[PDB]
């Protein structure tokens, strides 16, 4: 959100939200890349952010 | 290296930018000592996985202790049917692959 | 399971007394209150119609001449 | 609610137990169970364990038992006979072992608890052995049969191998500890019981041929209660059991009519709940209503096993034919609980238990208020009868009839029987039940015997209460601010109240000093000593345990000690004794009491000791277990007998303290031998007395001691760990990184998990049990408990040894590292010299 | 969902991820009327149900709101308090594998509790595991304690040094001030549960991961015994309470599993919550630890349990309301029309 929409340049606060989303990002991509998946764009597991 | 650690820590006991990355200075999994910087993973009996890895590859990168241990007290007359059953499954994932 | 014979069962091992139809009270702790009347006791005080007190170390009377009993009714209320 | 006090008032239908047990085995669930039974508004969570027991809030947040819990309540039998109960749940970690004595000796029963899918554990060993050493019947009640079914899902004949395995193993393992050979528990004797806590599940083979006696009818329930565990059968065509197999695939009787349809009833709760479950209720008379058939698996598990079986019946009649009665278990519990014994008047007014006689009343626990101010202390009327508003005297533990001086008499202020949570306020408690007496605890610690004023003259006190372990950890206290120093004082005085093993103790540097059994007890104690008693700051030394001092070898010399005047002169050699003889002396085998004939030939035919010396012995070691020894050994033409029988009392009292300290540190001296070589005793009883002899005496005995190769033994924890196979290297990876060794690592039968047994010093233990758990993800976990002492290795005198400030020396320095510290602890001089 | 993500993430060799904005950025979004309404919408994420397992599920699984006609599984169309056959659920339970882990008790979560984690902030130390966080109290001068006759190096033997977690699990032990701490020692019995693995086996089974018990009779370890024709004989009507119903049904192994699953599926029946209150992923970094993963994902597991226990201790019981709902009041206007869009 932060990189497609500026609304953290208006409420500072929301860098937390920011960051949380990508810290989940994280959880899920490395739960989900796994085995022979390999990298890419490939996840669409949006409900968790 | 890890004597010389632990004697540290225990002399440490007893004496504008909007960035979205967080810091490396935050992790706090560093260990001076080995058996909590590699912990036994739980084998979970072999047939618990967690959640978000892949089953098979848990499979083949699980430490087969239990496999050894399952071969070693299974007998024949009840192999028969694990056998028939992991073969039913090659060829029922191998559709899949196919 | 009836409400006299439980109140029998339940009546055993106390401090209780006896009277069968012949006179006999024997006063004393019901060792074993059976369902069929068949009171034993040990060490109970037994007294004939005729006067006479003696004491048995162990003593069971049959319940076809169970005539009447009183225990303690601290367990009722 | 009076039928209680009617029935408290008869002794011949109480029964005196403890539900002791392992850690986590469902004491206090099932002591829940039994509310429950009883008390229809206390109804449990459906999830959430309501442990009842459990009224003290730390115990409630660490989830472990801490405490002995009284709980008096009215139990209906198999028959319908009421019987009070008075059950003392004792906390099942052997870090707790003061509360299971300390309910033991208020109680003639044990009813043990073993997990049906563990077996026997480390703290029941030490149990069955603890029980048989104060002489109380056993019992054994398997709890959580479920997991043999809804966790292990063995097949119901492996089900009866595996209940069979641990039965036996019960029997097999008590037969060291039990003299007697009226000690074999078996179900069908009625010893064994049969529950699940969770579920409500519980039964005797008695109560279950009862149920199927009352399903089917005119059948003898006693009859089919024999018959029922062992290797014999059930014969479908001629309805007689055989030893015999009746057919080719057979089934043992027990498997076939109880386990079988638990089996079958329980798979039907949890399996086709939809669909079967009515069919198999209407086929058990269990009828349910729609909203009752909506709940979740377990509970629906738990009501329909309560209206199966019914009320705790099992339990009952297991518990009251098997168990004495206080009037018939008198007998033996004074026999090894009075100084002494039955054979005084006072001896034997306790056989009868007569609830008009003598009151002389035993208190062993302290169970506080909510404010914490004043300590209700909780004792059984052994005999005689108790009033509000008496005016009683307490006496103490070291009240003797010499000794007048250690009692006090007070006044009985209010007098209720407790059941957990609620109190239950009476005015009289008559004799062998169980009492919170109030007002009494100014001149009590521990054990007391509260008896009467004026009116028991020759009366004595009773045994004190000896332990199964040891306190071993000692941690230091201070406050944070010494300005409030006496705030803690009377903190450290109520928390040695409310812990039997609780050792405070004040050393010469002006350091408070804890000692306790474990991490977790500590823990505890110092929860109460800061959140509940004392409400101020306290700062913590990291744990240290205490060590003792032995030799190895006899002296280069034979040092000795004289009087200042110069007059009197013991020479006296300190040398170690037999390997094993010391514990042949804690364990209470020989006695300061024997005759000489027989101490004589106990040492002649096990320790081969020449009789010139073993009717010779005149003490052993300090108080009266003490490992240690004195001997005489003098030639009797040197040193005139009658001169030595004067200064042989003298002599010993400057022994039993001088074993006590130590010269190295302030440790116990363990495992020495003291033989005296020389006596010249003052010719004259003016100049020879004890302010000069017992001086004199520590002097020879430090000397001896000095000169004798001394070396330091640390006490080693014994450690059972139980891990699935997959965690065994994970235990000895933990264990070979604090100076550990591993003795046996056994499989369970019956299950994945596995036991570890290894020793580990009690100094390098601190954290394993979180040091294993955390490794091995929680899969694995430990309990500890003292074993022995062993001689810490290099040797405690070398002054080439140098002890850098904050990092851990190799094994040789650890004999100089230890005591050094504990000297500096102490307060002590740094090195140790001759002249001490 | 996330098991055939995973697939054509592992099929497509190339990803062709949709332009954003998909619609012309700066244009006026595109009318429903002319363009949405008469396109067939293209197929959905959908896995093919096995009937032969799935069946219990396969009639409604993908619908909008499962079950919603279906009286006998809700309560209606209010969507609350919902009641699953064990069948369902445990079907359900299967399919759900790969987003729940395989954890029976808890006694791995030791010192990943969020009352460790209260603990651990109070005290201003770290879990290695764990989020840091600020000091409860500053207490720098209390940091500073000066060298006394008490905490003295020269009377304190160090063997093993005095871990964080050590002065965790014991917070009235190891540590001073212990102020706003919390307990946490629950070692539940470790439950010793093996999930079945075979789909035709006894459901009572007597699997090799258990030891076997060995029962031996080499001592003579009699018992009191009856013999054959003894003074006993039993009636011809008695009989074991359950000889006609199996030991073991299809659905029994199914009922005993679900027995040890976690928190969502060992219920029977339980109400609704809304699609925001499920998170799906919760239970995985409340994991001990990633196994061997980098550190740009192993502080963003402590920056997770972070705002967890933040959330967790800042919680506070709602406030007593009134129950004003915004829409019916809406409703109740004439300014406002409800319609199906």
């Amino acid at each position: 959100v932060g990189q497609l929409t500026g609304m953290y340049r208006y409420k500072y606060k929301l860098m937390r939200q920011i960051r949380m989303c990508k810290d989940l990002k994280h959880l899920i991509y490395y739960r989900f890349n796994t085995g022979p998946v390999g990298k890419g764009p490939g996840c669409g597991f949006w409900a968790a952010g | 290296k890890d004597k010389s650690k632990e004697l540290h820590a225990i002399k440490e006991r007893y004496l504008r930018k909007f960035v979205f990355e967080w810091d490396a200075s935050e992790d706090t999994s560093i260990d001076y000592n080995p058996l909590y910087k590699e912990r036994h993973q739980v084998q979970l009996l072999g047939r618990g996985f967690i959640a978000g890895i892949d089953l098979k590859q848990q499979k083949r990168e699980q430490s087969r202790f239990y496999g050894d241990l399952m071969e070693k007290r299974r007998t024949l007359e009840e192999k028969e049917q694990e056998e028939a059953r992991l073969r039913k499954l090659r060829k029922k994932e191998a559709k899949q692959r196919w | 399971i009836g409400v006299p014979i439980k109140v029998l069962h339940e009546a055993e091992g106390h401090i209780v007394t006896c009277e069968t139809n012949t006179g006999e009270v024997y006063r004393g702790k019901l060792i074993e209150a059976e369902d069929n009347m068949n009171c034993q006791m040990s060490n109970i005080t037994v007294t004939y119609r005729d006067g006479r007190v003696a004491q048995l170390e162990q003593v069971y009377i049959r319940g076809s001449k169970i005539r009447f009993l009183i225990l303690p009714d601290m367990l009722k209320n | 609610m009076d039928f209680l006090a009617d029935l408290m008032d008869n002794s011949e239908l109480i029964r005196n137990v403890t539900l002791c047990g392992h850690l986590h085995h469902g004491k206090t669930c099932f002591v829940d169970c039994l509310i429950e039974q009883t008390h229809p508004e206390i109804r449990k969570r459906y999830d959430q364990d309501l442990c009842y027991t459990d009224i003290l809030f730390t115990e409630q947040e660490r989830g472990v038992g801490i405490k002995s819990t009284p709980v008096t309540v009215v139990l209906p039998d198999t028959k319908g006979k009421s019987y009070l109960f008075n059950i003392m749940d004792t906390p099942g970690h052997v870090n707790f072992s003061d509360e299971v004595t300390a309910g033991l000796r208020i109680s003639d029963g044990v009813v043990l608890f073993i997990d049906a899918a563990e077996g026997v554990m480390l703290n029941t060993e030490r149990l069955i052995k603890h029980a048989v050493q104060e002489r109380l019947a056993v019992t054994v009640c398997i709890n959580k049969i479920d997991r043999l079914i809804l966790e292990l899902k063995l097949p119901p004949t492996d089900a009866y191998y595996k209940l069979r395995h641990i039965v036996d193993e019960v029997n097999g393992l008590i037969s060291m500890y039990s003299t007697d050979e009226n000690l074999i528990l078996s179900p069908l004797l009625g010893n064994v019981c049969f529950s699940s806590s969770q579920y409500s599940i519980c039964f005797t083979l008695g109560s279950f041929a009862k149920i199927y006696a009352d399903t089917f009818g005119d059948i003898n329930y006693q009859e089919f209660a024999k018959r029922l565990w062992g290797d014999i059968y059930f014969n479908p065509k001629t309805r007689k059991f055989t030893k015999k197999a009746p057919t080719s695939s057979s089934q043992r009787s027990f498997v076939e009519f109880i386990l079988e349809p638990l089996y079958k009833i329980l798979a039907q709760v949890v399996g086709d709940v939809d669909t079967s479950l009515p069919r198999t209720l209407d086929e058990l008379g269990i009828h349910l209503t729609k909203e009752e058939l909506k709940l979740n698996i377990r509970p629906l598990l738990r009501l329909v096993c309560k209206k199966f079986f019914g009320e705790f019946t099992g339990f009952v009649d297991m518990c009251v034919q098997h168990i004495p009665s206080p009037k018939v278990g008198a007998k033996p519990k004074i026999e090894h609980t009075y100084t002494g014994g039955v054979d005084s008047d006072l001896g034997e007014a306790m056989s009868d238990c007569d609830p008009d006689g003598p009151l002389m009343c035993h208190t062993t626990k302290m169970y506080s208020t909510d404010d914490g101010v004043q300590f209700h202390a909780f004792g059984r009327v052994l005999s005689g009868t108790i009033h509000a508003g008496q005016p009683v005297k307490v006496l103490g533990e070291n009240y003797t009839l010499e000794d007048e001086e250690d009692s006090q008499i007070c006044t009985v202020g209010r007098l209720w029987i407790s059941v957990a949570r609620y109190h239950i306020e009476v005015n009289r408690v008559p004799a062998g039940n169980w009492v919170l007496i109030e007002g009494v605890d100014q001149p009590i610690v521990k054990t007391a015997t509260i008896t009467e004023p004026r009116g028991n003259e020759e009366a004595q006190i009773f045994r004190p209460l000896k332990f199964n372990t040891t306190s071993v950890i000692k941690i230091a206290v201070e406050p944070v601010n010494p300005s409030e120093l006496p705030k803690m004082l009377d903190g450290l005085r109520k928390v040695n109240k409310s812990y039997p093993s609780l050792t405070t103790k004040v050393e010469e540097s002006g350091e408070h000093v804890i000692l306790g059994t474990g991490e977790l007890y500590l823990d505890c104690v110092m929860h109460d000593l800061r959140k509940m008693y004392s409400e101020i700051d306290i700062k913590v030394a990291d744990p240290v345990v205490t060590f003792c001092e032995t030799v190895v070898e006899t002296s280069s010399l034979k040092c000795f000690a004289e009087t200042p005047n110069k007059k009197n002169k013991i020479t006296m050699i300190a040398e170690p004794l037999e390997k094993g003889l010391a514990e042949d002396i804690e364990n209470e085998v020989v006695q300061i009491t024997w005759n000489r004939k027989k101490l004589g030939e106990f040492f002649q035919t096990k320790y081969d000791w020449d009789l010139l010396a073993a009717r010779s012995i005149w003490a052993f070691g300090p108080d009266a277990t003490g490992p240690n020894i004195l001997v005489d050994d003098t030639l009797p033409s040197e040193v005139d007998k009658a001169l030595l029988g004067s200064v042989k009392d003298s002599i010993v009292q400057g022994f039993q303290w001088g074993t006590r300290e130590g010269p190295l540190c302030d440790e116990l001296i363990r495992n020495v031998k003291f033989k005296i070589l020389d006596a010249v005793v003052a010719q004259e009883p003016l100049h020879r007395g004890g302010g000069q002899i017992i001086p004199t005496a520590r002097r020879v005995v430090y000397s001896a001691f000095l000169m004798a190769t001394p070396r330091l033994m640390e006490p080693y924890y014994f450690v059972e760990v139980q891990a699935p196979a997959d965690c065994v290297s994970a235990v000895y990876t933990v264990l070979a990184r604090r100076r550990g060794h591993v003795t046996q690592d056994a499989p369970i039968p019956g299950s994945p998990l596995y036991t570890i047994k290894a020793f580990i010093p009690a100094i390098d233990s601190f954290g394993f049990e979180t040091d294993l758990r955390t490794h091995t993800q929680g899969q694995a976990f430990s309990l500890s408990v003292f074993h022995h002492w062993q001689i810490v290795p290099g040797d405690p005198l070398d002054k080439s040894i140098v002890i850098r400030p904050l990092e851990p020396q190799p094994a040789p320095h650890l004999a100089r590292e230890f005591m050094i510290k504990t000297r500096r602890r102490k307060g002590l001089s740094e090195d140790v010299s001759i002249s001490k | 969902m996330w098991i055939m993500m995973r697939r054509e993430k592992r099929d497509r060799r190339h990803f062709k991820r949709m332009r954003f904005p998909p619609f012309d950025d700066e244009e006026p979004p595109l009318d429903y009327a002319d363009n949405i309404l008469d396109v067939e919408p293209l197929e959905a994420i959908q896995l093919e149900l096995d009937p032969e397992e799935d069946a219990p599920v396969l009639d409604w699984f993908y619908d909008h709101q499962p079950l919603r006609d279906s009286r006998k599984y809700v309560n209606g169309s209010t969507y609350q308090r919902w009641q699953f056959t064990l069948p369902m659920m445990s079907t359900l339970y299967r399919l759900a594998n790969q987003l729940l882990t395989d954890l029976v008790d808890d006694n791995y979560f030791y010192l990943f509790d969020l009352k460790a984690f209260f603990t651990s902030k109070a005290l201003n130390m770290a879990i290695p595991g764990g989020p840091k966080f600020e000091p409860l109290v500053r207490d720098i001068n209390l940091q500073d304690e000066d060298w006394n006759e008490f905490n003295d190096i020269n009377k304190i033997i160090i063997r093993q040094p005095i871990r964080t977690e050590y002065k965790i699990a014991f917070p009235y032990l190891y540590n001073n001030l212990p102020h706003h701490v919390h307990l946490t020692w629950y070692h539940t019995p470790n439950v010793v549960f093996i999930k079945t693995e075979d789909p035709d086996l006894p459901a009572f089974y007597f699997d090799p991961l258990i030891n076997p018990i060995s029962h031996r009779h080499s001592v003579k370890s009699q018992e009191p015994l009856p013999d054959d024709d003894e003074e006993f004989e039993l009636p011809e009507f008695v009989e074991p309470f359950l000889k006609d119903t199996p030991l073991y049904t299809d659905n029994t192994a199914n009922g005993i599993a679900l027995l040890w699953a976690p928190r969502p599926f060992n219920l029977r029946s339980g109400r609704t919550r809304r699609a925001l209150d499920i998170p799906l992923v919760k239970n995985w970094y409340r994991e001990h630890c990633p196994a061997g993963q980098p550190v740009k994902v192993r502080v963003s597991y402590q920056k997770l349990l972070k705002y967890y226990v933040l959330n967790a201790l800042k919680h506070r019981p709602p406030k007593a309301q009134k129950k004003r709902y915004l829409f019916r009041s809406f409703k109740a206007t004439k300014f406002f029309q409800s319609t199906k869009l």
